[PDB]
């Protein structure tokens, strides 16, 4: 090789996950949005 | 969903019949589990009411304590294999390394399990002390179950009705998760692997990788 | 008659050596011979939920402790009928061979292979039936919860009192007699690993060197 | 409970309310008996009494197909997997003891008993003990008692009740009092006696046309449906090949 | 180089949250008419 | 093809698929003929 | 469909050796993993999502 | 249907849909038979009937 | 066995386009469904045995 590729095109990989920092933070991020929605829900 | 007065939800859904007299539905967590009786007389209830609750939020610390540290072995820090299981996370201090926290060398780094074991006696014997009195050095005197207070920066405990369904919230929340740590406590006896171990196996093929395939594992031989 | 086993001068668990009767055992409900040394049994409304257990757990034993040796008791001399299922606390790998679980050694009785699904039968059909026991449906709702008898009673037997007197406490002994070996069965499952039938064979052939006492050394922690 | 849904003069009929009105049902069927469901196309119901009549033959004729249907699913489906039964396909039975033959009986779950009855003898009691029963029930007339329904009645309890469904012995397990419980388990009892029934002359028709069991027909149509049916079975065999 | 991955991902999932959560978050009451 | 039996039927059969867009233009003449009320 | 693939022996497998065969199906892969990485991943070239 | 050919050249779009199936479909592919693609058309002609 | 099988199922064409002609006018006609109950009875009986019918003689022929 000559060069340092990602080496996850194809490969059957859920949602284009290839490590698991990345699902984590897809989980962080929406369960932060729902928590921010949840805690501020019923308008008040 | 009427937590409480006498149209709370049983333990049994339809099929419950009379709930006992001396559980009429003021305590959250109520259903009417009550065969054998144990709470008749109201101090011993407010005794085993006491124990539950700190039972439930012991079993959500466990449960937590638990499932964390494999998940992060797992997803890429560097625990020993030693540590990495929960019932073997306290051999972890009998090695070169210490307890490596997180996988860390300048990270708590603790070789003396018995200096360990004595500043945990002392701590956890002046905050239980603490607990008992009812009062603190700071802490008025309140709630022994319930204090708030200090213990609540967030002030979620200000309003009644909501306090009242987090209540709820909490005692179901603290049975769901001493479930949870007893079976972890079963699969730590039988199977000898971590419990998301054991998810994870059972992912693979649950026809077969059940609680089923370990049912012949302790029957003695002559 | 009927007041030596219900009357203030009823049958003990000393004979005449019970001197210090509890007072709440009056020796009205079937039993009550007043073994109450833990004084477990001191408010009544437990009480009466500690007897209800009572009951059902000697019933439950009764089938156990009955149903422990049929087995054995129709294994041949080689065993096509059963191979090592025969023994009680080998039963249940009767699922896991390479025929299925026949019930008298032939594929036209039973024939089941998914532990599974008979599983959840049994769950769901017997689960029903307990919250039928403790609400009420098809056969009675305001019953004795103890003593319904109306569609469990076909074959008359349940109408006369001192009979009823009788044979409930003929029910208590014979439910703590199956309660007692049940005991026995489990611990001599423990113990020795071997079925109650052939070890009651190496008993009777010599009683002299053949008892627990030859087992006493397999708990030594070397 | 729920007794409208069967009884009344609103009922299920055998034609819904937009193909069949509620007036071309004919009168003497007004909703009293069970599985009333208005279906007399032909003369054969004529008036109330002699639809009386004829309750009593189908309610026996409905009992004694159900005995049938049981007795025939049962045997067959043990002989096929596995039980010592020697004759459990239904219209064989009777070729098993005519020179020195005998019958086995399996009776679950401690089955597996060889009897030594001759047929001669068998036939005898059997026609006796029916001819008996047969009489008791016509005339109500029972000698002895010992029934779960009631402990030792005597021979004088079956007059003043009612013929066809005459309580106490009868029930040993009571709860037939209620009427409500009553009329929903007897309209119950009559449609599992027709569905029974039906049954009993499909095993008939498919023993006649197959000329095997019926529960080897229905394991072999589960072997497989397209190649084992009605139209395969009245096929023949293999079937020139159209391309 | 996964890094830009990481960062692109996570804005994505936050767009897409504040679509989700905000579609369900009782849109139709949204109205001036009397619904 | 068909079989044996069914084979005069075949010129019956070749008229179908048509029936079901005459179907939707027979709802049309439905429509004009109630005088699109 | 269940009951076609696995006993009433049908559906064409155009996989089996030589060029396919009418095969009927044993040990059919039911496991969570698989269908769900089969139902969740990307609709390209690189693995197709359905 | 002309059986010599190959089944996708006479426009046809469901018979495929049977023979998916395996409903009269030969070792390497051949249609064999054509009466279950009859039956399964006349079952769902009276079908549309009723 | 063919000559049976195709006169029974040219008959059940002449029914079934009966059945097509008449349904429909018979249903919409004003009182009309409650008078032709026992003609449309008679004719669906007579399609279905026809079905039924030709599905038995499919076998012998
Ligand atoms: C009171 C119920 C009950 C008991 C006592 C047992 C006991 C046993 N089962 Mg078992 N089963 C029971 C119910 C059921 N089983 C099965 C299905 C199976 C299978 C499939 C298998 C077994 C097997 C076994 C044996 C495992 C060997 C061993 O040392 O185990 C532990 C037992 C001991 C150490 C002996 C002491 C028992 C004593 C502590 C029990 C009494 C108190 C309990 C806590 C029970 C409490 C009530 C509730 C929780 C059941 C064992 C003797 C296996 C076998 O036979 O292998 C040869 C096997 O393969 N069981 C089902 C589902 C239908 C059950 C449903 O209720
Ligand atoms: C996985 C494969 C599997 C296979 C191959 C079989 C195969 C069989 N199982 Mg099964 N089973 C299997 C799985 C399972 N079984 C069961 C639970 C049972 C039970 C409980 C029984 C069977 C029985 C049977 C047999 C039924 C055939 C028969 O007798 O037909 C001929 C019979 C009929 C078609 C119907 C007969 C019904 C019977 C109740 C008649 C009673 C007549 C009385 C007049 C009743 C009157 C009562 C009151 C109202 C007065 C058969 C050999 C039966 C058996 O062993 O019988 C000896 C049986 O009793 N299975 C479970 C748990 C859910 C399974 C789980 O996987
Ligand atoms: C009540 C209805 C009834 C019916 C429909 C049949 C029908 C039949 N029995 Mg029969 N039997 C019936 C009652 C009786 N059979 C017998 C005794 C026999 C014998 C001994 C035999 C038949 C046989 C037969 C068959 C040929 C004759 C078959 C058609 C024969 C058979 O099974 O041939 C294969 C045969 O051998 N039956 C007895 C006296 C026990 C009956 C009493 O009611
Ligand atoms: C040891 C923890 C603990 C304690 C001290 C209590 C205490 C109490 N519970 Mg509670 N509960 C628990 C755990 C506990 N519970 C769990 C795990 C569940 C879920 C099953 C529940 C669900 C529950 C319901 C639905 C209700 C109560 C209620 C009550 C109150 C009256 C009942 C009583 O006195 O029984 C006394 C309890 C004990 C003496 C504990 C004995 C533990 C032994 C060792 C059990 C051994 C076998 C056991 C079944 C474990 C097997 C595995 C298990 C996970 C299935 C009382 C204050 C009632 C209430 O209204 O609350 C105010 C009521 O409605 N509980
Ligand atoms: C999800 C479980 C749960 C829930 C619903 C509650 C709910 C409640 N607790 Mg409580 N508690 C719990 C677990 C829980 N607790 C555990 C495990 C402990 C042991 C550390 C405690 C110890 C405790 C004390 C000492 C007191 C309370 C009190 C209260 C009441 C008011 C406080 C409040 O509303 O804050 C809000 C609650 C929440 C927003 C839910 C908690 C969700 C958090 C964010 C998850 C934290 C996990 C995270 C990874 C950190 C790990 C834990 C770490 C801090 C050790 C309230 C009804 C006070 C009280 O009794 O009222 C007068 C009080 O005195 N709790
Ligand atoms: C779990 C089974 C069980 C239960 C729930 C009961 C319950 C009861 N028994 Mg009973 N008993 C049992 C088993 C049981 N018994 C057996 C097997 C025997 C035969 C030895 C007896 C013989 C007996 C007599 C003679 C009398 C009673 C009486 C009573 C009643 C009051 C006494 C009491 O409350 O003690 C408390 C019981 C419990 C808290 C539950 C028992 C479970 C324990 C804690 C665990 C096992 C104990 C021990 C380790 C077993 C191993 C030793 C073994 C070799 C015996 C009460 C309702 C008295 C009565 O009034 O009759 C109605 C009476 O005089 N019992
Ligand atoms: C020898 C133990 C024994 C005794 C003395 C009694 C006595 C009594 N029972 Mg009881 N019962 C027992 C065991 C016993 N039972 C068991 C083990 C079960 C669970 C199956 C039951 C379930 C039960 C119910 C549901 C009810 C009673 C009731 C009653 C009362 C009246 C009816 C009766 O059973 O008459 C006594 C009859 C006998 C003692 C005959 C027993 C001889 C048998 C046939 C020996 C053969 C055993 C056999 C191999 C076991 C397998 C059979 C199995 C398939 C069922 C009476 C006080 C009724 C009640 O509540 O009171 C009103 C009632 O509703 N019992
Ligand atoms: C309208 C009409 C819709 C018609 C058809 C749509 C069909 C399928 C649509 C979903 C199929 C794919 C499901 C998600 C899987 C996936 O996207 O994997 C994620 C893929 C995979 O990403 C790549 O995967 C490769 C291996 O598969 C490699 O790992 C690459 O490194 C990785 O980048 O990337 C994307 O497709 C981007 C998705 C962005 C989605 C944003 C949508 C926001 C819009 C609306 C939100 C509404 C709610
Ligand atoms: C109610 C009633 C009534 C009726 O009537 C009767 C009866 C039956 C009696 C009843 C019931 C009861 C019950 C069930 C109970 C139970 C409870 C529980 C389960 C608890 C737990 C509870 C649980 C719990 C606490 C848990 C805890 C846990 C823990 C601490 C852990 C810790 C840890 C961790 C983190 C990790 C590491 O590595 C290790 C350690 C360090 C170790
Ligand atoms: C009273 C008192 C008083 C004082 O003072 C104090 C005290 C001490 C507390 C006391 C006493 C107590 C006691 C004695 C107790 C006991 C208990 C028991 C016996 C248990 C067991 C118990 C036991 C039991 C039930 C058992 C049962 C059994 C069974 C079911 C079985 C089953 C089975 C069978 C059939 C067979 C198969 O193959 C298997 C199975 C399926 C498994
Ligand atoms: C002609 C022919 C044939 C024959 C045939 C036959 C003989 C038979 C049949 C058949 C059939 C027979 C078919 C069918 C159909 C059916 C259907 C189509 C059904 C249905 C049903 C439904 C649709 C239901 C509805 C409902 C109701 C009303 C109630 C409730 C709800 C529900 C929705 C469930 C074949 C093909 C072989 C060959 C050629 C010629």
């Amino acid at each position: 090789l000559v060069d340092d590729r990602m080496n996850g095109d194809g490969t059957g990989l859920p949602f284009g996950v290839n490590d698991g920092i990345l699902g984590w933070v897809i989980a962080g991020t929406l369960g932060t949005i729902w928590a921010i929605y949840f805690v501020s829900q019923k308008d008040l | 969903s009427a937590w409480y007065g006498p149209d709370r939800p049983l333990f049994l859904g339809s099929l419950s019949g009379e709930p006992p007299s001396y559980l009429t539905g003021e305590f959250p967590g109520d259903y009417g589990w009550d065969t054998a009786g144990l709470s008749a007389d109201p101090t011993t209830f407010a005794r085993y009411r006491t124990i539950e609750l700190i039972h439930a939020r012991w079993a959500l610390l466990g449960a937590l304590g638990i499932i964390t540290p494999e998940l992060l072995a797992k997803n890429g820090v560097p625990f020993s294999e030693d540590g990495a299981i929960w019932f073997k996370a306290g051999a972890e201090i009998f090695k070169e390394g210490g307890l490596n926290y997180l996988g860390n060398e300048n990270l708590i780094h603790a070789q003396s399990i018995l200096a360990t074991l004595a500043v945990q006696v002392i701590v956890m014997g002046a905050a239980e002390g603490f607990r008992a009195n009812g009062e603190a050095p700071g802490v008025e005197g309140l709630d022994p179950l319930y204090p708030g207070g200090p213990f609540d920066p967030l002030g979620l405990a200000d309003d009644p009705e909501a306090f009242a369904e987090l209540k709820v919230k909490e005692i179901k929340n603290g049975r769901l998760a001493m479930f949870s740590c007893l079976g972890f406590f079963v699969q730590a006896i039988v199977t000898g692997k971590g419990p998301i171990q054991n998810l994870q196996d059972h992912l693979a093929d649950p026809g077969v990788n059940n609680a089923f395939a370990s049912a012949t594992k302790f029957v003695p031989t002559p | 008659t009927i007041n030596q086993f219900y009357g203030p001068d009823r049958n003990k668990w000393l004979g005449p050596y019970s001197t210090n009767t509890p007072p709440y055992l009056t020796g009205e409900f079937p039993g009550d011979y007043g073994w109450d040394t833990a004084g477990l049994s001191a408010d009544p409304e437990t009480f009466k939920r500690y007897r209800e257990l009572e009951l059902i757990h000697a019933r439950w034993a009764l089938l156990g402790a009955l149903g422990m040796v049929t087995p054995e008791l129709l294994q041949d001399d080689d065993g096509i009928m059963f191979g090592e299922s025969a023994i009680w606390f080998k039963a249940g790998a009767a699922i896991f061979q390479e025929g299925g679980l026949n019930y008298l050694g032939n594929p036209s009785l039973i024939h089941a292979q998914n532990i599974v699904a008979t599983l959840a039968v049994q769950v769901v059909l017997m689960g029903l039936v307990e919250g039928y026991r403790v609400n009420g449906g098809p056969a009675g709702e305001g019953l004795d919860p103890l003593y319904p008898g109306e569609a469990f009673d076909p074959l008359g037997l349940a109408d006369d009192p001192e009979a009823f007197a009788e044979l409930k406490v003929k029910e208590i002994k014979n439910g703590r007699l199956a309660m007692f070996a049940c005991l026995g069965f489990f611990v001599q499952a423990i113990v020795t690993g071997k079925g109650p039938i052939e070890n009651l064979t190496d008993h009777l052939a010599n009683p002299a060197e053949n008892n627990a006492f030859a087992y006493a050394t397999k708990f030594t922690p070397q | 409970p729920d007794l409208e849904k069967w009884y009344g003069p609103d009922r299920k009929l055998f034609l819904p309310g937009g193909l069949l009105d509620r007036d071309d049902v004919p009168e003497y069927l007004n909703g009293e008996l069970a599985g009333d469901y208005g279906y007399d196309p032909l003369g054969l119901g004529k008036d109330e009494e002699q639809v009386e009549k004829y309750r009593a033959n189908e309610l026996l004729h409905a009992r004694w197909a159900m005995l049938a249907a049981a007795g025939i699913i049962i045997p067959e489906g043990l002989q096929a997997n596995g039980a010592d039964i020697k004759g459990g396909t239904w219209f064989e039975t009777g070729a098993e003891m005519l020179n020195g033959g005998t019958l086995n009986y399996f009776a679950v779950p401690f089955g597996v008993v060889q009897n030594p009855l001759p047929l001669a003898a068998v036939t005898l009691i059997e026609i006796v003990l029916l001819g008996a029963v047969e009489k008791f029930r016509v005339d109500g007339t029972g000698p002895a008692g010992f029934s779960p329904g009631v402990g030792k009645f005597d021979s004088d309890i079956f007059d003043g009740l009612d013929k066809l469904y005459p309580g106490g012995p009868f029930d040993p397990l009571n709860l037939a009092d209620d009427p409500e419980v009553f009329a929903e388990l007897q309209v119950k009892e009559i449609k599992n006696g027709r569905l029974a029934m039906i049954a009993v002359l499909a095993f008939a028709i498919q023993s006649y046309v197959t000329g095997e069991g019926p529960y080897a027909n229905i394991t072999k149509h589960l072997s497989d449906p397209f190649g084992y049916n009605l139209l395969t079975v009245l096929q023949g065999d293999d079937r020139v090949p159209t391309l | 180089m996964l890094t830009l991955k990481i960062f692109v991902y996570t804005v994505v999932t936050f767009f897409v949250g504040l679509f989700i959560f905000g579609f369900l978050s009782n849109d139709p009451s949204r109205n001036p008419g009397k619904g | 093809k068909l079989p044996e039996a069914y084979a005069p039927f075949s010129p019956i059969v070749d008229v179908l698929p048509i029936i079901p867009v005459l179907f939707i233009l027979l709802a049309f003449v439905w429509q004009a003929s109630v005088s699109f009320r | 469909l269940v009951l076609k693939a696995l006993y009433f022996g049908g559906v064409y497998d155009t996989w089996a050796p030589g060029g396919g065969d009418v095969r009927i199906i044993s040990n059919p892969t039911t496991n969570a993993a698989i269908i769900f990485g089969y139902i969740v991943k990307s609709p390209f070239g690189g693995d197709g999502w359905i | 249907f002309v059986p010599e050919k190959p089944m996708y050249e006479q426009g046809l779009i469901l018979l495929p849909h049977i023979a998916t199936l395996g409903y009269g479909v030969g070792p390497g592919g051949e249609v064999l038979d054509t009466f279950p693609y009859f039956v399964s058309g006349v079952l769902h002609l009276i079908s549309s009937a009723v | 066995m063919t000559s049976i099988l195709q006169i029974a199922l040219l008959g059940l064409v002449l029914v079934s386009f009966a059945l097509v002609v008449g349904v429909p006018v018979v249903f919409a006609s004003p009182n009309g469904w409650t008078e032709n109950k026992g003609v449309v009875f008679s004719g669906l009986s007579v399609w279905f045995l026809l079905v039924f019918a030709v599905g038995v003689f499919n076998s012998f022929a």
